[PDB]
């Protein structure tokens, strides 16, 4: 009786006859990386197909989660709408997805406070779960360290069906002068919950090209903890307003 | 030129050059999503007629970003045989494709044939083969470069080592490198696409990879994917040399997306000849891929196959050992299903072979895309028979960091055993001293990285 | 046996082995039709795991078909080997994969093993192989045959001239033979499908046919592909017999929709060892393909790859000469796209090499279907790497008459070339000696069937 | 310039150092098998290429492609439905297709005579082009010879959406003793005009297999003449009605 989900089956075995069984162990325990399951002829092991092929199940049904707005509206969150309508449609148009919609100019420009040193933005991206499992880890003590010895801090929001260059448009309506964007990248296999930082300083639609971000990725639990991930970016924001440069612009 | 066909009666006018090269090709969603795919299926055969009717002159003096305005353009243009071209300059599409195609011509026909196009023409070619005549026809054109390493002799197939990790865990790392190892992969490179852009952190990780290949002395190359500025610095200031990689775009638009000048890739190439720890004479690594013109703006209204095809006419100008496209990297906003990532698999492969470079490829797709695992083997099986240089490996193809599946170890012993190919000349030789490889095939103790110690 | 596995948290329950065999298939649209697939990927894998888990025992003593209902059931049941059985009968379906595609595991012990199967265990491990596993599992399972030309050799591929005309037309039918002999196509065998089933015509086609072969000189078989009872008239009232056909199905209820008694089988064995013209020991001809049964009410809530395996199990009684299935012969409603045909036509080829008969495949689509050209190129060669005995050839792969796409002339020729595979011995001696083939390749003069005048 | 539709591009000769030129003319004109055309290595040549996919995006409109209602109102026949809506599940359902919908069954009572000897039903089945080209030139004939010369002549209804197996319900509700199917059987690549007939004695929907039935396939312009095929349907049916004798349970 075996799951295929379970820490069991995760940490499995399957070189048959191993020349050094107690390598093969701490080689399985020092990677997430599926080693160790051995082989039937130069194919893998049944075992080993059978996790591969339940875990993507799993990594399928991710992709298309999506955040309740209940969740949204009681994280104490402005939710704000790009110009797609669907998941079907965010899957297909990564244009509409880089542009707010007509009301999304205005709720922001009504209710988000003008002209930021630091502006946050969130957006469920890819994956729902990277957002939803990290957030009460990473906002709050990022939102501290930025106003918590800074200066002003902007509003946050929730950007729903958002693509990363939506946020040279939020830049530009709210004059912000850093404008650092939390949002799910592609669901993984084994794995949905990572998380990327994307930002600017000062972004013009019409100027900056991509690799005038600073990206860092892979923020989860089994990557850079948000806890620790959160101070990284808040100095990341200090090193950005005072050298008055983005992304590749910045120094060392 | 004619810009006009009448199919079942029916007139087909098109624009220009640009929109019968969009047009011509098989259906994909990037296409669509461009702007500029053919409305219907007779228009796309209306497309590949005016194409197959066009002259290698009128695409020739038709690239879809013009001379003045790109720096890909005129590095593809200056880079012409021009007694090559004179050459072929009144062939029709029509009958280069049957050249290309022709048991008549040979490897060294081929050879001076090719200095005589340009990318656009490389992709004109490619829009009007049909899936056996982009195998077929790579087949036949076989590229071979050196590093430590020979790649693309016919009979051989190699494979990138790529163990990547979710914190660069040196451990991690060293453990996915034994295990690859151990199926016979790592003849192309082992290369780490890292979490951190930093000199320290890529010098620590090359430290990895090299301790393993100085320890068992491995014919082979280590490599780590980040910026080519962080790399030449990296190795500048002492890290052991292999390969330098750089992703690279089919407009200076798109090279501007990605960070990139020229004179950086000319730059690797003098840090190369004077660092890097390789026996022959190639020592560049790029990667490739459709769509990534047009999510950055940079196609210029051109659809993600020509501007893909501008790719390898970039590469060939600096002779790199190896490129691969990553075909199903990015997702079904640009290749949506299997059909799709296998034809542009198929095409990215014979527009490489053409163009004459080393040309692998990532058989890879994501998790919000519709494919799985079953397509990755398919599509590395096809594109072995076209003697694709090399595929990727990891653990089952789980990439833990990347967020993607690609070919497993498993895969290129597969395909190796398959198709009786052996690794390169050099690495299957250490396999062999290793006893994990007798006669092109994994021994009983293979597959098993406890080997190693 | 266990009919339930949890998977992530969850418990499946299944009813009975005919659910776990029916949910564990890849997704295609007949087994939704049939009302038998899975509810969801979740279910798929946990049917996999399931099934993995059950004995070699478990799945043959629960046929889908019940011993007394079913001579189907009854031929698979008897022809068992039982200390064959007896040595597996304990063995799970997982450790019988992994048999299978271990490279310790040689062609004379398969040759016992597959002895003590039934069609539905056979069916069992094919469920639970990936893409590659059904290739290379079938590559190392050859099945050689011999009439007048030894097929399914390894380094050999052969190919069926199929000269199909609308009229039965002896002109039409002449200038399709010419044409598939100049390319090298049949080999496997010369067989048209008449218009008529009528002893006259029969025999008139026949001799159209061997008209051609007795000219030349042709090491090759001659078949018209009416229903065997007519077949056998024709012979014994002294037309030339070479190989005596027959479509099959995997139950008796789908037999009798065929119009086919088992008897007529046996029938057409001793016609064929009194009257035909072949030198070798084998002479029969069956034709197989998914969704066949569904379409027949013969399935009895089975899905259509356990049918299909069940198929190979009665050819397999017979010792047939050649068998193929015609994998997207019917349409959208059994197998929709190229991904399902693909997936089926591995399933088919793998299930076919493992029961023990001389498979083949007719790699095919219906313009009805989701489908076109490239996806016959696509499946041709990856089932040319998995060894697959034979193809189809016609003109461009134009059926004029069934109403279909196969694989062209061109497509033989192509796949021989690229993989280095050279025709049946006794006919690349022949193509030889007429200058239509060198050292496995087309010569200057081939493809044209101006040569034989 | 050329039309690859053209006759010019259907006669079109690739082989390129001939042996004998003269036969190659004859042995494309011998048939409309696409021969002749030659290769570039061992691939086909582009034009080849080019007149195959051409006819692939014709032959793929003409499937779905569906008959005016008002055509089969001026045919002066009576139409009626299977079970099937649409042309999307007719590819998609065939056990659907093999049955008569609610309404078709009581409009079959009201309007069509009862226990006919010979019943004739018209399908677009799998082609519409099959019965639209062909019907003026079988269906008089047809008619002709069944009753003129013979004997009780059912009704000639249309089927809209129909298989093959429908005729076993027909024959059973009308009390038929031969039912006449003719049905457009699925397009080839270059061809959508071919139809076939689909003969039993005598229909029992839970008893009559396939092979109980009389198959006369490839009428058309090209094939057997939809004139003769016409002919040879009445005598199939003088002599089923004969010897009571279903499909492979016929002589001779
Ligand atoms: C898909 C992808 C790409 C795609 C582009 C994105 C797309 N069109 O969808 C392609 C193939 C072009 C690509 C190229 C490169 N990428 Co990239 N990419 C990824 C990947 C796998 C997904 C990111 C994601 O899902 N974003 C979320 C979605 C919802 O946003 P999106 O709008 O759809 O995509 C945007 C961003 O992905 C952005 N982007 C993509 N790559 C990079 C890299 C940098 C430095 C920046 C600032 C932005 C950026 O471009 C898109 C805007 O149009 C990540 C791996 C990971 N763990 O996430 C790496 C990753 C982000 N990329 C990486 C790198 C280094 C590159 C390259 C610079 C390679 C090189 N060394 O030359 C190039 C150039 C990128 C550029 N400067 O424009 C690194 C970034 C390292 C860092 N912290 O600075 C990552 C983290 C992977 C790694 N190796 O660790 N990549
Ligand atoms: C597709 C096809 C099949 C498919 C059936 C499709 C399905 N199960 O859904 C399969 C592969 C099962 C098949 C099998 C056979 N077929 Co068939 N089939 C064809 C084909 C190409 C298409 C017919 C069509 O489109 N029907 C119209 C559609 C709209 O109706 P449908 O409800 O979707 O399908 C029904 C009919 O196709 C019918 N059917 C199919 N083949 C045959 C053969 C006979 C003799 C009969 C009575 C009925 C029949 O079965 C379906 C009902 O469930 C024709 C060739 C052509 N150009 O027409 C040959 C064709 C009709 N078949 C032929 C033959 C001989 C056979 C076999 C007897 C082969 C053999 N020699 O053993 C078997 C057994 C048939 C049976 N008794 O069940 C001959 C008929 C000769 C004749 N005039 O008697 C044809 C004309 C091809 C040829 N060789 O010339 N076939
Ligand atoms: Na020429």
């Amino acid at each position: 009786a075996l799951d295929l989900g379970s820490a069991e089956a995760k940490a499995w075995i399957g070189v048959e006859n191993p020349h050094r069984a107690d390598v093969l162990t701490e080689l399985r325990r020092s990677t997430v990386a599926r080693v160790c399951t051995g082989r039937a002829g130069p194919r893998p092991r049944t075992q080993a197909l059978l996790r591969f092929l339940a875990d993507h199940s799993r990594s399928k049904d991710t992709v298309l989660k999506e955040v309740p707005e209940e969740w949204v509206k009681a994280q104490g969150l402005l939710e704000v709408r790009s110009e797609i309508s669907d998941k079907n449609l965010y899957l297909t148009r990564p244009d509409m997805g880089r542009r707010l919609c007509a009301e999304a100019v205005e709720a922001l420009k009504a209710q988000c406070v003008a002209n930021p040193d630091v502006q946050v933005v969130i957006s469920d991206g890819l994956s729902t779960d990277a957002i939803t499992v990290n957030y009460e880890e990473i906002l709050p003590p990022l939102m501290a360290g930025l106003k918590q010895a800074g200066l002003k801090v902007g509003t946050p929001f929730f950007v729903r069906y958002g693509r990363v260059k939506i946020e040279d448009q939020i830049g530009e309506i709210l004059g912000a002068k850093v404008v650092i964007l939390l949002v799910g990248e592609r669901p993984g296999l084994g794995q949905s919950e990572s998380l990327s930082c994307y930002a600017v300083y000062s972004p013009r639609m019409a100027t900056t090209v991509e690799a005038d971000r600073t990206c860092i990725s892979n923020i989860h639990q089994g990557g850079t903890p948000p806890v620790e991930a959160a101070a990284v970016i808040v100095d990341l924001a200090k090193r950005m307003l005072e050298q008055k440069a983005s992304g590749i612009n910045m120094t060392r | 030129m004619k810009l006009k066909t009448t199919l079942f009666g029916n007139v087909y006018q098109f624009k220009d050059v640009k929109e019968v090269l969009a047009k011509a090709n098989e259906l994909r969603s990037g296409d669509v999503l461009a702007g500029v795919a053919a409305a219907s299926s007779q228009e796309r055969v209306a497309a590949k007629q005016v194409l197959s009717e066009m002259t290698v002159a009128d695409i020739r003096n038709n690239p879809v970003i013009a001379y003045e305005d790109d720096c890909v353009t005129r590095l593809i243009q200056d880079d012409v045989n021009e007694t090559a071209y004179n050459q072929i300059k009144n062939w029709s599409i029509s009958e280069l494709r049957e050249y290309v195609l022709s048991d008549e011509t040979s490897v060294d026909d081929i050879a001076f044939t090719r200095k005589g196009l340009t990318s656009e023409v490389v992709a004109a070619v490619a829009k009007i083969c049909s899936n056996a005549d982009l195998i077929y026809g790579a087949k036949k054109m076989p590229v071979i470069k050196k590093a430590n390493t020979t790649i693309g002799i016919p009979g051989t197939f190699s494979a990138r080592l790529q163990p990547n990790d979710t914190r660069d865990d040196v451990q991690s790392i060293a453990a996915q490198i034994y295990e690859g190892l151990s199926f016979g992969v790592g003849d192309a490179v082992i290369g780490v696409n890292p979490v951190t852009d930093d000199v320290e952190n890529l010098s620590r990780v090359l430290d990895t990879i090299y301790g393993v290949i100085d320890k068992f002395n491995i014919p082979t190359q280590g490599c780590v994917l980040a910026h080519v500025t962080t790399q030449i610095e990296a190795i500048r200031r002492g890290a052991p040399g292999g390969l330098i990689f750089q992703s690279i775009c089919g407009s200076e638009k798109g090279l501007k997306e990605f960070g990139v000048e020229l004179a950086m890739l000319d730059e690797a190439r003098a840090v190369g000849a004077e660092f890097n720890r390789i026996a022959g004479e190639n020592c560049l690594y790029f990667e490739t891929g459709q769509g990534s013109a047009l999510s950055a703006g940079a196609n210029f209204g051109a659809d993600q196959v020509t501007m893909e095809a501008r790719n390898y006419g970039l590469a060939r100008h600096y002779d790199p050992f190896i490129v691969n496209t990553v075909v199903g990297f990015i997702g079904p906003e640009y290749l949506y299903n299997d059909r799709q990532i296998i034809r542009a698999g198929l095409e990215d492969h014979f527009m490489g072979k053409l163009s004459g470079i080393s040309m692998g490829c990532d058989c890879c797709y994501t998790n919000h895309a519709d494919a799985d695992q079953n397509l990755n083997e398919n599509l590395m099986i096809l594109l072995a028979t076209a003697g694709c240089n090399y595929i990727m490996g990891m653990p089952l193809g789980d990439d833990i960091m990347l967020n993607y599946q690609t070919t497993a170890f498993h895969d290129t012993a597969t395909v190796r055993q398959l198709l009786n190919l052996r690794p390169s000349p050099e690495f299957e030789r250490w396999l062999e001293s290793m006893g994990i490889m007798a006669n092109g095939r994994l021994t009983k103790r293979a597959g098993d990285p406890s080997l190693f110690f």
